C-alpha cells in the first residue's frame, strides 16, 4: 500500500504492543522496525489508506501505557517519491 | 348510486398531491361501456361489482370533503349479476 | 491466602488479563441514535466522508494522538495572504430584494381575464396585463 | 477484499434499504442478511477497507430513517480465520 | 418489474391488510411474506416503479390504522444485483 | 367464500378464545392459525362477507379480556388472488 | 371428556408447574404444550367442563408464582369441529 | 430419575452456567435445554429427589450473576404421568 | 484445552465483534454461535484456561459499546461431560 | 504456546536476573535479549498464556530493585504472525 | 501439564473437600493426597499453570470451613526436576 | 449411590458411634474408616443423597459428646471421578 | 415441624446446600 | 559436596516449596524429604559450602510464610562419616 | 543545486515528517537520513538557495509537533567542496 503508519515509542515492548495492535487491526504489512538509537524505536507500517488509519489508532492506544510510552503516532498516505528512499521495505 | 365492475387499476405517477395516497380503479357499467375512475375507498379486486356515489358524497367517502374525489366505491355488491 | 507462583491481574504487568475487569464471571477472583441528529450535524466532507454516523470498529478516523495527512500538515505547506472582505455581489439572487417601483395596477373594466391575485404580469409600458 | 461491514437494525426494510445503499455506495459484496431474532437483521458486507468504510456510512444514513432503525454499524478491517465460520459467504 | 416495495408491520394481520391494499392498487407481484422475528411481519412487492409508488402508498395508508400498525413503507427503485440475493423471489 | 377475517392477540389462549367465537357465530373456516412472534398469534377465517363480519366482530368481544387480550380484527371481503398465497389454506 | 383447559404463562418452567398441578388436580389429559414465541407457552388440557374448571384453576394458583406467572386460564366446554384443527391432539 | 429440576434463565450464557453447577453438584442428568424464545431457556435435569434438590440449588445460585440472570427455579419431585410426555428425554 | 468462554450480546454486531477481538487476543477456537432468541446472541470459544481468560476478557471490552452491548462474559474451566451435549463442538 | 511475554529493564544485568526468575518461574523458553539501545534491554520469552503470565510476574519482581531497574512487563496473549518477523526466534 | 497446586488441610474430610472442588473448578488431576502425620493431609493436583490457579483457589475457598480447615494452599509453575523426585506420580 | 458422608473425629470411638449411628439411620454403606494421623479417624459412607445427608446429621449427632468429639461431618452429593481415586470403596 | 434424621445436627453438616 | 542443607517445615506443602526454592538456587541436589511424624517434614539437600548456603537462605525465606512454616533451616558444611548412615543417599 | 538543508529531529518519526514536508514544499532532493544517535535523525536536502529555504521553514513547522519535536533547522546557501565529502549524497 501507499500509506505509512509509524508509532515511536520509548523501548521494544511498547514497538512490539503497537506492531501487535497495528498488523491485527487492519490488512497493514509491517515494513520495518528501526532502533533509532537512545531508546526510541519506530515501527512502520504500510497498506492502503483507511488500514493505515485503522491500524495506526490501534497501535497507539495499545502501547499509550505499555513500558515508558508512546512518543509519536503518524500517518503520511503518499509519500513523496524521494522519501521512499529513506523509509524500510523489510523488517530485520 | 351506479353499480359497476372492476376492470383492472390506474396508475398515475403525476397526479394532484390533494388524491393523497388512495388507490384508483378503472370501473366500468357493463365490459365494452365508457371506462370511468373511482377512489376505492373498500378494497376492492378486479372482477368484483361494486356500488360508486358520485358528486360530494364521493369526495367525504374517499377521505374529506377537500378530497379531489367526484367517483369513489362505496361497497362491494354481496351477490350481482 | 494462595502463596506460591500468581496468576492474579495486575498494573503493573500489562497485556489481557487488565481488560474487561468487573464484566466478565467465572473467573478465580468471582467464584472464590447512531447518527447525531442530521439538522445539529454540517459534515466537514459530505457524501461518503459523512462523519455523523457514528460508526465503531476499525473504521478511518483517526484520533486525538495521530498526527498526519491533514490539518498544519495540509495547510501549510505554502504561505498565503487574504487582505480583503467580500465585497457586494451581482447575481439574479442577491437582486431579489432589489428595490422595486409600487406594482402597476389594472383600472380595465370588461371581461379581459384581469385577475389581481396571480403572478405580475405586464404588458408593453409596465402596464398589469 | 477482507473487510467486514455490518449494519444491525430493526426490522427487514431498513436492512433491505441498508444492504442497497451500502451495495450502491461502493464495490462491497453483500455475504449475507441474518434474522437475529428479536426483530435485528444484521446486513454483512465485504470489501477493501476503504470501499466497507464508505459502504458502511451510506448504508448508516440511508436506514436511519427507515422505518424503527439502526442499531448498530460496525467495520473489522481483518477478521481472523476464526470468525470466517460463525460469517455467511454468500447471501440467502 | 425491478422495483421493490416494502411495509413492515407489527404483527400479521396489518401486513396482510398491507399487502391486499398493495395488490389491488397496482400492478405489482407479492413477492414474500416474511416473519422477520419479534412480531415483525414485512411484505414485499416488485413492479414497475410507478405501479410500486401506488401499491406501497396505498397499502401504507391501509395498514397505518389495523393492529400495531405500520413501521416502515419503502421504494427501492433501482435494486443493486447484490441486494437482489437477499429478496424473496415468490410468495411462500 | 372469498372473504378473510384476521384476529391477532398476544398468545396462543386469546386466540383459540377467538377461533372458537369466530367458528361458532357464523359458517367461517378457521383456514389457519400462524404464530408470528412476539407472542403475536393471527387465526384466519375465510367465508361469505356477512358470515365474516359476524365471526370477526364475535371473535373480537370475546378474546378482548382472554389473557394479553385483542391486538387487531379485521375483515377484507374480496382477497387478491396475489394474496391468497401468503395466506394458510388449511388449519395445522 | 372434550371440555379444553388453556394456561398461557411467560416461559416454561411457569408452563410445566401448570401442566403437573393441572393433571395431578383434576381429571384432566394434558393434550399440549405449545411454544407461542416471546416467551408465551400454552399447557391444553381436555376432560370434563367440572374437572377442566378445577384444573384451569389449580393449575393457576400453581404457576402464578412460579418464574415470570401467568398471562391466561381460559376453558371452552364444547370447541367448535374447526377449532379443533389448531388444537394439540397429544402431548409430543 | 422421577425428579424434575427446570432453572430458567434469560440467556444461554445463564443457563450453561446453571448447567455446569446443577450436573457437578449432585448426580442429575441434563434432560433437555429448551429455547423457549423471547430470550427464555430453560434446562430441565432428571435425578434422584435429593439429588435433584442439590444440583437445583446449587444451579440457581451460580447462574443469578451470570448474565441477565435466573427467570426460575423449580423442583418437581414427581411429575404426573401425562408431564412426562411434555418432557425432554435426553438434551439436543 | 476443554475451558469455554461465553459472551453474550444483544444483537449479532456485538457477537461477530466479540468473536473477532476473542479469537485474535488468545489461542482460543470458536466452537459455535447460538441465536438464543430475543435478540441475544452466544459466542463461545474453547482453549486452555489462560488463553480463555485472556479472549473473554478481550471480547468483553471490544463489544460492550457495539450495538446493544454485552449481556455476558463467562469461564467454566472445566464443564460436566452432561454440559458437553447442550454445547455446540463446531460452528455454523 | 504461542504467548509472548516481554521485560524492559535499564540494564544487563536486571535483564538477566529477569530472564533467570521468569524461565525458572514456569514453562516459558527464553527466546531472545535485544540491546535497544539507551541501555534499554528486553528479555523476550513465549510460551502458553498461563505459563507466560507466571513468568512476567516472577521476573518483573526480580529485576524491580536489580541495577536501574524495570521499564516494562508486559504480556501478548497471541502474536500477530507480521510481528513474528521482528522478535528474535532463538536468544544469540 | 506440569504446574503444582497443592492444598493442605487438617484431617481428609477438609482435604477430600478440596481435592473435589480444585478437580472440579479446571482441567487438573489429583496427582496424590498424602498422610503426612500430625493431622496434615496434602492433596497435590498438577495441570497447566491457569487450571492450577483456579483449582487451588476453588479448594482453598472450599475447605477453608470445613472441618479444621486449611493449613495452606500453594501453586508452583514449573517444579525442578529434583522435586519431581519428592512429589506423587498418581494417588496411592 | 454416588453421594459421599464423611464424619472426622477425634479418636477411633467417636468415629465406630458415628459409623454406626450413619448406617443404622439411613441407607448408606461404610465404604471406609481411614486413620488419618494425629488423633484424626473418619469415617466414609456412600448412598443416595437423601440417604447420605440423613446419615451424616445422624451420626454427627450420636459422636458429638462420644469421646474428644466430631471434628467435620460433610455431604458431597457427586464426587469427582479422581477424588473417586482417594475414596475406600470398602472398610478393610 | 417435621421430626426425622434431617432434624439432627441442624449446626454441624457442612456441604451439599440443598433447596431452600 | 559433603555439605548438607535441611529446612525442616511444618507440613508438605512449605517442605515441597523449600525443596523448590533450594533446588532452583543453587547446584544443589535434593538427597532425600523425610516425614519425622508429628508433622514435621524435613527436605535435605547435598552440594558445596556456598551452595548449600545460597540454597539453606532461599529455602528457608521461600517457606517462611507458607504454611505453617519452617521449624529450622540449618547447614552443616562437612558432615562427619557416621552421619552419611543417617542422610538420605537420594529421593525416594 | 547546492544549498543544503538539515532538519535534526529526537525520532525518525519526527524526522520522515519532515523529510516529506520538505520535499512536497519544494524543489529539494532528498540526499540523505543519517542517524546520529542518542536519539537524532538529519534529513538533508540539496536544492537552489530560494527552494531550500521554502522547505527547510516546511519542514521545521511540519515535525516541530510530530514525537519529541524539532532540534535544529539550518539552511547553507554554499556547501563547500570538502563538506560535500561528509554529506549524504545518493537518494540510496
Amino acid at each position: 500500500g501507499i500509506a505509512l503508519g509509524m508509532i515511536e515509542t520509548r523501548g521494544l515492548v511498547p514497538a512490539i504492543e503497537a506492531a501487535d495492535a497495528m498488523t491485527k487491526a487492519a490488512e497493514v504489512r509491517l515494513v520495518g522496525r528501526q532502533f533509532v538509537g537512545g531508546g526510541y524505536v519506530t515501527v512502520l507500517v504500510r497498506g492502503e489508506t483507511g488500514a493505515v488509519n485503522a491500524a495506526v489508532r490501534a497501535g497507539a492506544d495499545a502501547c499509550e501505557r505499555v513500558g515508558d510510552g508512546l512518543v509519536a503516532a503518524h500517518i503520511i498516505a503518499r509519500v513523496h517519491s524521494e522519501v521512499e528512499n529513506i523509509l524500510p521495505k523489510a523488517p530485520q | 348510486m351506479k353499480i359497476m365492475q372492476v376492470e383492472k387499476t390506474l396508475v398515475s405517477t403525476n397526479r394532484i398531491a390533494d388524491m393523497g395516497h388512495k388507490p384508483l380503479l378503472v370501473v366500468w357499467e357493463k365490459p365494452g361501456a365508457p371506462r370511468q375512475v373511482a377512489v376505492d375507498a373498500i378494497g376492492c379486486i378486479p372482477g368484483d361489482w361494486v356500488l360508486c356515489v358520485g358528486s360530494s358524497a364521493a369526495r367525504e367517502a374517499a377521505g374529506s370533503k377537500s378530497y379531489p374525489s367526484d367517483l369513489t366505491i362505496i361497497g362491494i355488491i354481496d351477490q350481482w349479476n | 491466602r494462595i502463596t506460591g507462583n500468581d496468576i492474579a491481574p495486575s498494573g503493573r504487568i500489562t497485556g489481557p488479563g487488565m481488560l474487561a475487569t468487573g464484566l466478565i464471571t467465572g473467573t478465580p477472583e468471582f467464584r472464590h441514535l447512531v447518527c447525531a441528529p442530521r439538522s445539529d450535524q454540517m459534515d466537514r466532507v459530505s457524501g461518503e466522508g459523512k462523519e455523523r454516523c457514528h460508526i465503531t470498529g476499525d473504521d478511518w478516523s483517526v484520533n486525538k494522538h495521530i498526527t498526519g495527512t491533514a490539518g498544519q500538515w495540509a495547510s501549510g505547506r505554502n504561505p498565503s495572504m487574504r487582505g480583503n472582505a467580500r465585497v457586494v455581489e451581482t447575481s439574479a439572487f442577491a437582486n431579489r430584494n432589489v428595490p422595486k417601483p409600487e406594482k402597476p395596477g389594472s383600472k380595465i373594466t370588461g371581461s379581459s381575464g384581469n385577475d389581481t391575485q396571480g403572478s405580475l404580469i405586464t404588458y408593453s409600458g409596465g402596464a398589469r396585463g
